[PDB]
């Protein structure tokens, strides 16, 4: 059924990032990986993220939110940088496996 | 206009504003102690030896 | 020059019929704009409270110059003849103009000064990369003090 | 036990009063220099 | 050369690269104004500690007397003492709430700067340690007596490092002298380290309640935060004094009333509130040495936390699940705290266990799961 998808589904809301424009991946913590991936974004995502960031810390600083008009919906959440971190991960994974044997 | 002069007067040079601090300090000092004071005091009536003080001052043996 | 600021930076005063702005305007390396700004509104708090004689005698000699060169050539001087009339209903000479310019002291032009600049919330435009120049609380705070 | 017991309590009051005065006075001061910030507004302006 | 003698000058450099210029988020809350009064706190703290050294004798004989004869015939003395062992108190509660922050805003991610925030956490639990023992009263004969003699739980070293450290067979005088030393000097080292602490923090920059960067907004933290903090300093303030000149011994043991006496054991010997949710999981292992490590673990454990961060994100502002867990962790404290008031006896002996036995799983168990668990809530 479609357990997994109500259950996904709720806790996107739960977690009310979207509330801030905010896309799941600008909310990950930049570690080593996502650094990179980030390097790897073309000019236009970069650029669109970066504005979504400074668009939060703004509301944040004001104790404010978007409309509720304006909040990211579940099913239109761009996951624009998991493609590039799971394969700067993919390529990181292959050099350590590689310096070992 | 008080805002107005004050700020012409007072605040404009740096020089004046603060001559205009050390002032207000001395004078609110003068008259915050004693509305304190007062207010003290007149919550307690009686009490202190400021007013049982008669009693043993040069009144007494 | 000597800490390389800017590559260029101009003073203007453009005026109006009712108003006008009365600023500058500076274009620098991103890693510069800090410094220039610092130096700049320091230059316009120096105008404000201790101006000299001598900076002044020379602001005369080179305004002089400056109106003498804005009727260099016929065009130039039927534009000052459009605008003068336009703008103050009659037209001003250079013989008159002198004048003006010849009563300006210290002691006026620091009065004048302090009455625009000192302790006024100026209007700011900054294009490009303007990173590390930053926070209209601080730049209001360039507008006093020495 | 306690001597200081009415001194203790006139400053207690100082204390209050100004307390009240100056944590307002400073509410203010924070508020004024944030509001530039408060109301500050802006735009994503691509040349899309 | 530089234009501004604050760019170039070796020491305005400092005072500027750290208070005046110094990029700040545009967006970080109160909760990051402790910082700051912890700071205040720590060099009132010492201000006010001078002036009381200089009217104290480090003698049991004369310890009790002379620290009454501070608040007795010191002009002032009685505000100064006032306001140190409250000052005491509210530097506790000030560095409760900042390590709170930083563990739900996953500041600790920043490791050298939470490493060193531990170290000052330990040295300021032993300042007031000894501190306490100052005033010679009962519960500081009793609190001392009691609390080092549980390193005699440790084997072979144990029996010796006691009566080493007390320069004798029990706390007595040669133990008070080298106490007011300890006391006069661990301060200082806090101070000392409290540099480290902001050096480490001035690499990374301060984190800020949504956990991304913030670099795309920075901010001067001179006039935003230098008026913040300000702000923030009298708002404690209100109530510190409040409480401190309106109801004084509040949070003091009447038992503290009383000279020290070797030959009369108090009823309830207990710490002052701030080490009562130790005390609780001292107390909740019977069995003088696995006491001491449940109690020893009870705050090293944060040295762990860095260690079990599995969250993709690092704050626990958008993760719901680890808020409430959060907060159960918290109302968990407070419940230690409640018992460690408690006599040892049954309810009490039963709920301290329970809140121990959570406390450590909450931490070592639920967190690094949850976090987890929550990731895969989001599809990662
Ligand atoms: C009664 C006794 C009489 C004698 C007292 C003499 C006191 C002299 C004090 C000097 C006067 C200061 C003058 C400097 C002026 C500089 C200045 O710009 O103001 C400070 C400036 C304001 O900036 P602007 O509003 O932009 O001003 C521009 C005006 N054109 O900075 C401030 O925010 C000042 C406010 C400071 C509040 C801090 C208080 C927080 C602490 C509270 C607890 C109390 C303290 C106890 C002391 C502890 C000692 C152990
Ligand atoms: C240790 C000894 C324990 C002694 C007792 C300590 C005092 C306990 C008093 C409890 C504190 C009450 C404070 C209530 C705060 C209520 C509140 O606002 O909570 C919600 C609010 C929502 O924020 P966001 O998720 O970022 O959303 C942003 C949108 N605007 O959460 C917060 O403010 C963040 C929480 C930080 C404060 C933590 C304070 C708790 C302190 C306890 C110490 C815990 C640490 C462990 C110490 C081990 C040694
Ligand atoms: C002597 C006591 C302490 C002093 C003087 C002190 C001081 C500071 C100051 C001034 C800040 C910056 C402003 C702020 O965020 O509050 C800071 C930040 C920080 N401190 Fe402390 N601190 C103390 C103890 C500790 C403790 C016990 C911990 C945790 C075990 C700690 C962890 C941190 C961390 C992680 C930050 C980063 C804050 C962030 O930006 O998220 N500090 N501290
Ligand atoms: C991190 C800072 C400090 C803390 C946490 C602190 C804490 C304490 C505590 C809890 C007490 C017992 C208060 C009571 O009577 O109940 C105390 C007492 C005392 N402290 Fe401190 N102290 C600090 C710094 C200092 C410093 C720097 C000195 C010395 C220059 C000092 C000198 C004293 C003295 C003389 C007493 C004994 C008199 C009294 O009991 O009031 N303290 N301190
Ligand atoms: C000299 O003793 C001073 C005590 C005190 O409360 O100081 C403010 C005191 C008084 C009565 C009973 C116990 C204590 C001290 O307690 C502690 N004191 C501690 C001092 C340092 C550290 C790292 C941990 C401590 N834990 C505790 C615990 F409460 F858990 F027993
Ligand atoms: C000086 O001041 C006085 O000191 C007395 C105690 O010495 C207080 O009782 C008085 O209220 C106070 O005004
Ligand atoms: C938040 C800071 C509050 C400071 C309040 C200062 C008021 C203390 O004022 C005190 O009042 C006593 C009683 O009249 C006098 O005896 C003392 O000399 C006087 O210093």
């Amino acid at each position: 059924g479609r357990l997994m998808d109500r259950i996904r589904k709720w806790y996107y809301n739960a977690a009310g990032f979207n509330k801030y424009g905010l896309m799941r991946d600008d909310t990950l913590y930049e570690d080593d990986d996502v650094k990179e991936a980030l390097k790897r974004l073309p000019e236009d995502l970069y650029n669109e993220r970066m504005f979504r960031i400074k668009r939060a810390l703004d509301l944040s600083l004001k104790h404010r939110i978007l409309p509720k008009e304006q909040w990211v919906k579940y099913e239109e959440d761009k996951p624009y940088l998991e493609p590039y971190l799971k394969e700067v991960i993919r390529e990181r994974l292959e050099r350590e496996a590689w310096n070992k044997k | 206009a008080l805002l107005r002069q004050a700020y012409s007067a007072l605040f404009r040079r740096t020089s004046t504003f603060a001559l205009t601090v050390v002032l207000g300090a001395v004078l609110f000092e003068r008259a915050f102690d004693q509305g304190a004071d007062a207010i003290f005091e007149h919550l307690n009536e009686g009490k202190l030896w400021k007013h049982i003080k008669h009693k043993y001052e040069a009144s007494e043996e | 020059v000597e800490h390389k600021l800017c590559h260029s930076f101009q003073t203007f005063n453009t005026s109006y019929s009712d108003t006008g702005l009365f600023g500058f305007h500076f274009v620098a390396d991103p890693l510069s704009i800090d410094d220039m700004m610092f130096c700049a509104q320091g230059e316009w708090m120096r105008l404000c409270t201790s101006t000299t004689e001598s900076e002044v005698k020379r602001a005369k000699n080179h305004l002089r110059s400056a109106m003498v060169a804005q009727l260099d050539g016929t065009t130039p001087v039927c534009e000052t003849i459009g605008s003068h009339l336009l703008n103050y209903g009659r037209r001003i000479s250079l013989e008159e103009w002198d004048s003006r310019i010849s009563a300006v002291d210290a002691r006026m032009v620091r009065d004048v000064c302090s009455k625009y600049i000192y302790d006024k919330c100026p209007a700011l435009a900054a294009v490009g990369p303007i990173e590390q120049l930053l926070d209209y609380n601080r730049i209001r705070s360039g507008m006093y003090w020495i | 036990a306690e001597p200081e017991h009415d001194q203790r309590k006139r400053m207690g009051l100082k204390m209050l009063l100004i307390s009240a005065l100056l944590t307002s006075l400073l509410y203010y001061m924070k508020r004024h220099k944030w509001s530039v910030l408060k109301s500050r507004k802006m735009a994503y302006r691509p040349p899309k | 050369m530089a234009p501004n003698i604050r760019k170039s000058h070796p020491l305005l450099k400092m005072i500027n690269n750290s208070l005046i210029d110094l990029p700040a988020p545009s967006n970080i809350s109160a909760w990051w104004n402790f910082g700051s009064l912890l700071a205040v706190c720590l060099m009132t703290q010492i201000l006010t500690g001078l002036l009381l050294a200089m009217h104290y004798t480090a003698d049991t004989s004369l310890a009790f007397s002379s620290v009454a004869h501070t608040c007795r015939n010191v002009q002032y003395g009685w505000l100064i003492r006032n306001l140190h062992a409250n000052g005491a108190s509210f530097f506790f509660i000030c560095i409760f709430l900042h390590i709170g922050r930083g563990l739900y805003y996953g500041s600790y991610l920043y490791k050298e700067t939470w490493n060193t925030g531990v170290i000052l956490l330990l040295t300021l639990m032993a300042t007031a340690f000894v501190g306490y023992v100052l005033p010679w009263g009962q519960m500081s004969f009793w609190g001392a007596t009691v609390i080092t003699n549980l390193f005699s739980a440790i084997p072979y070293i144990g029996h010796t490092l006691v009566e080493w450290a007390w320069g004798g067979f029990s706390v007595d005088n040669p133990t008070l002298t080298r106490f007011f030393a300890l006391h006069f000097l661990l301060p200082f080292a806090i101070a000392g380290i409290t540099i480290i602490h902001l050096t480490f923090l001035h690499e990374s920059g301060s984190n800020n309640p949504l956990g991304i960067s913030s670099d795309s907004d920075k901010i001067p933290f001179h006039p935003y935060y230098s008026f913040k903090d300000i702000l923030g300093l009298t708002l404690m303030l209100t109530p510190f004094l409040t409480l401190a000149l309106f109801s004084p011994n509040l949070l003091g043991d009447p038992e503290n009333f009383t000279p020290a006496n070797p030959l009369v054991t108090p009823p309830h010997i207990k710490p002052e509130w701030y080490f009562l949710f130790a005390y609780a999981i001292l107390r909740s292992i019977p069995n003088k040495l696995g006491g001491v490590l449940a109690l020893a673990a009870s705050v090293l454990i944060l040295f762990l936390i860095p260690f079990l961060h599995k969250s993709k994100q690092r704050t626990m502002t958008f993760r719901p699940l680890s808020q409430t867990l959060f907060w159960l962790l918290v109302a968990n404290l407070l419940i230690l705290t409640w018992i460690g008031s408690q006599p040892v006896e049954h309810p009490f002996i039963i709920i301290g266990q329970m809140a121990s036995l959570s406390y450590f799983t909450i931490l070592l168990i639920l967190f690094p799961t949850i976090g987890t668990l929550e990731n895969k809530m989001l599809n990662y």
